DNA sequence: CTGTGAGGAAAGGTAAACGGCTAGGCTAGATTC
DNA sequence: GAATCTAGCCTAGCCGTTTACCTTTCCTCACAG
């Protein structure tokens, strides 16, 4: 994606590792202009070890939006494979009442497992709470 | 006068002015013989039967000892009364003997059908008729000898059989169904004189020869045929399996001369395609149906909405005038009264005598809704049928006997009730249910799932007829016999089965739970022929194993399925680079024939001008519903 | 070094619904001898 | 009058094909015994 407000232009740079787990990137304002990719990499602790997209790496944001993100979300991934198809459903009960996601770079446009669609959705404003483990 | 005796107001209007007399003389003894007063009153289209019934009765029942009341004022009341039945008593001692083993019944028949005439002509004619070179059976005797005009058909055959069969070339059934109806002289010898001239200068087989000919006011249409058929072929652009279809019924040589007269004014003043026009007098009663249709079009779909397709959907029927009057006549007050959607009185109107049913649904709707619990949905599925309002009388009879006599549920009823031939159903369950249960051991709903089908009459009588003889000497679990019985035409099934299974299981290999499968669908008698036709060639011709063949047939039309496969593939592997298991699989889901001619159809468009492999249509194709994903979902929205 | 939780997608599978054909009966009016 | 020929209208039974509503699979960028 190339179109955003607020004290960024709309782009992220990109690193070709093919091996590892996953790397990402995150733009978000909560009153001031500050934002980074907060180093997200992979999945470590997480209370909720029960959600399997509680370890894929969009999910993550659920912690610390919940906390401080009621505005919107910007990410940039680094797996040329696609989006999971666990996280197409299953993401929406993790967030406030409102928030967007973003899109995904062009070369992980060659699914080959179910899901996995392209430049995905805005994902936006479900209501129900993440549910606790155990 | 006759208000002293106990006649009715009306019955009295209905007798004739110059008869109350004789009903006077002889009533006292027709009521003592154990008449009605009306079968009295049917009984006076002929005056002189009421003195033969009067006097001569006891010799009547001692001759025909099965006979009714209602079958001797049937047989009484005809324009020959009084003399078949005095022919009756002096020819049913000799036609019980041989060569003809008649019963009641059929004597019965012939008589009111024929009269005196064709009584004494089969009493006198039976050893030749029965005999070389004829050699008729006595059902076909009793069927040529029902009719009105007979006496002549018998004549005409035993000069003309002979004669048909071996210079034209006739199979003698052919014969037999040309003069099994209403003037059937006069059709054998049009049909022996322009036989030749339609099949060498208009090109038309024999078969539809023959179809044209054997409906009620032949000679007619054959002769229209001939003077009509290149103008109408020239001028009006139509084909000739077109007007073999609209002259194959009653009346044709009408529907011809109208539909030459009224094709130019429908196709272009109102807007309609020619194959709705043929579609509308391709019934009897045609030219009806036509002048209705353009006497109504415009007042039906301007002040009733009403749509001109729906109008060509009800007049698409036999009775298909009548069924428009009525519409137009009862819509408002159905759909402002009783609270009905056009859709459903539409629903109620395209059946053959929808008439008759919208007549019962408006005077039988209340007393269902409130005197026994009924939703309207209900009764608007019970009336949706052929014959519908027999089953709502019936429905309305028979619903609290067969709900506390025998444990049933309203719904189990309404089930049954909503099928054509509801009316025999309800009577053969409530005859039935006690003995399947007891004596066979069935739970009612087996008995429920059985009658619950089109002929489930039929179903039941051959379910008791061979359970024991099918559970028995070929191992078959009574749970099987059912299942192949709950479908449509389960008699034919069960008999195709009990005929077919050994040698099926023997000379091909084919285990019995293979046959199950196969008899288990629509038609399944059909597929079972067919399977025996040709597994030997597809086996041997092209590669193929019988559990291919066996899953291709067991589905509904597995007969069409098969057929096509055996026609399209070497067509589909030689030009389209598809192995055999691929057209198996298209072929093995319903509606298989229609999946192959689209995919054969649409391989060329999606492998050059969408970029699709073979593979992915292939996969598209295979799943249940595959002509409508290839042809408006790959192939319109681009 | 191979087997585990929550959440809506697609996808097999049986039944219900929607068309069309064939065989047989009964009544009223027209036509021929 | 005595027999026979023509048109319409109603009930049952059988064979094919398409659509709506349930239920059994499939999905990782994690990890334990
Ligand atoms: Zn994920």
């Amino acid at each position: 994606g190339s179109y955003a407000l607020g004290p960024y232009q709309i782009s992220a740079p990109q690193l070709p590792a093919y091996n590892g787990q996953t790397v990402g990137t995150f733009y978000y304002v909560n009153d001031a202009g500050g934002l980074e990719s907060k180093v997200f990499i992979s999945g470590g602790p997480t209370p909720y070890p029960n959600y399997v997209s509680a370890g894929h790496v969009a999910g993550q944001s659920a912690l610390f939006m919940r906390d401080n993100g009621i505005s919107e979300g910007l990410v940039f991934h680094n797996n040329p494979k696609g989006t999971c198809g666990f996280c197409v459903n299953m993401i929406e009960t993790l967030l406030p009442e409102n928030a967007k996601m973003t899109v995904v770079p062009p070369e992980g446009a060659i699914p080959v497992k179910r899901g996995a669609t392209g430049e995905t959705k805005v994902f936006i404003g479900n209501s129900n709470s993440p549910k606790s483990p155990t | 006068d006759l208000r002293t005796l106990g006649y009715s107001q009306q019955q009295q209007e209905k007798i004739k002015p110059k008869v109350r007399s004789t009903v006077a003389q002889h009533h006292e003894a027709l009521v003592g013989h154990g008449f009605t007063h009306a079968h009295i009153v049917a009984l006076s289209q002929h005056p002189a039967a009421l003195g033969t019934v009067a006097v001569k009765y006891q010799d009547m029942i001692a001759a025909l000892p099965e006979a009714t009341h209602e079958a001797i004022v049937g047989v009484g009341k005809q324009w020959s009364g009084a003399r078949a039945l005095e022919a009756l008593l002096t020819v049913a001692g000799e036609l019980r003997g041989p060569p003809l083993q008649l019963d009641t019944g059929q004597l019965l028949k012939i008589a009111k059908r024929g009269g005196v005439t064709a009584v004494e002509a089969v009493h006198a004619w039976r050893n030749a008729l029965t005999g070389a070179p004829l050699n008729l059976t006595p059902e076909q005797v009793v069927a040529i000898a029902s009719h009105d005009g007979g006496k002549q058909a018998l004549e005409t055959v035993q000069r003309l059989l002979p004669v048909l069969c071996q210079a034209h070339g006739l199979t003698p059934e052919q014969v037999v169904a040309i003069a099994s109806n209403g003037g059937g002289k006069q059709a054998l010898e049009t049909v022996q004189r322009l036989l030749p001239v339609l099949c060498q200068a208009h090109g038309l087989t024999p078969e539809q020869v023959v179809a044209i000919a054997s409906n009620i006011g032949g000679k007619q249409a054959l002769e229209t045929v001939q003077r009509l058929l290149p103008v109408l072929c020239q001028a009006h652009g139509l084909t000739p399996e077109q007007v073999v279809a609209i002259a194959s019924n009653n009346g044709g040589k009408q529907a011809l001369e109208t539909v030459q007269r009224l094709l130019p004014v429908l196709c272009q003043a109102h807007g309609l395609t020619p194959e709705q026009v043929v579609a509308i007098a391709s019934h009897d009663g045609g030219k009806q149906a036509l002048e209705t249709v353009q006497r109504l079009l415009p007042v039906l779909c301007q002040a009733h909405g009403l749509t001109p397709e729906q109008v060509v959907a009800i007049a698409s029927h036999d009775g298909g005038k009548q069924a428009l009057e009525t519409v137009q006549r009862l819509l408002p007050v159905l759909c402002q009264a009783h609270g009905l959607t056009p859709e459903q009185v539409v629903a109620i109107a395209s059946n053959g005598g929808g008439k008759q049913a919208l007549e019962t649904v408006q005077r039988l709707l209340p007393v269902l809704c409130q005197a026994h619990g009924l939703t309207p949905e209900q009764v608007v599925a019970i009336a949706s049928n052929i014959g519908g309002k027999q089953a709502l009388e019936t429905v309305q009879r028979l619903l609290p006997v067969l709900c506390q006599a025998h444990g049933l549920t309203p719904e189990q009823v309404v089930a049954i009730a909503s099928n054509n031939g509801g009316k025999q159903a309800l009577e053969t369950v409530q005859r039935l249910l006690p003995v399947l249960c007891q004596a066979h051991g069935l739970t009612p709903e087996q008995v429920v799932a059985i009658a619950s089908h089109d002929g489930g009459k039929q179903a039941l009588e051959t379910v008791q007829r061979l359970l024991p003889v099918l559970c028995q000497a070929h191992g078959l679990t009574p749970e099987q016999v059912v299942a192949i019985a709950s479908h449509d035409g389960g008699k034919q099934a069960l008999e195709t089965v009990q005929r077919l299974l050994p040698v099926l299981c023997q000379a091909h290999g084919l285990t019995p739970e293979q046959v199950v499968a196969i008899a288990s669908n629509n038609g399944g008698k059909q597929a079972l022929e067919t399977v025996q036709r040709l597994l030997p060639v597809l086996c041997q011709a092209h590669g193929l194993t019988p559990e291919q063949v066996v899953a291709i047939a067991s589905n509904g039309g597995g007969k069409q399925a098969l057929e096509t496969v055996q026609r399209l593939l070497p067509v589909l592997c030689q030009a389209h680079g598809l192995t055999p298991e691929q057209v198996v699989a298209i072929a093995s889901n319903g509606g298989g024939k229609q999946a192959l001619e689209t995919v054969q159809r649409l391989l060329p468009v999606l492998c050059q001008a969408h970029g699709l492999t073979p593979e992915q249509v292939v996969a598209i194709a295979s799943n249940g519903g595959g002509k409508q994903a290839l042809e408006s979902i790959v192939a319109q929205l681009s």
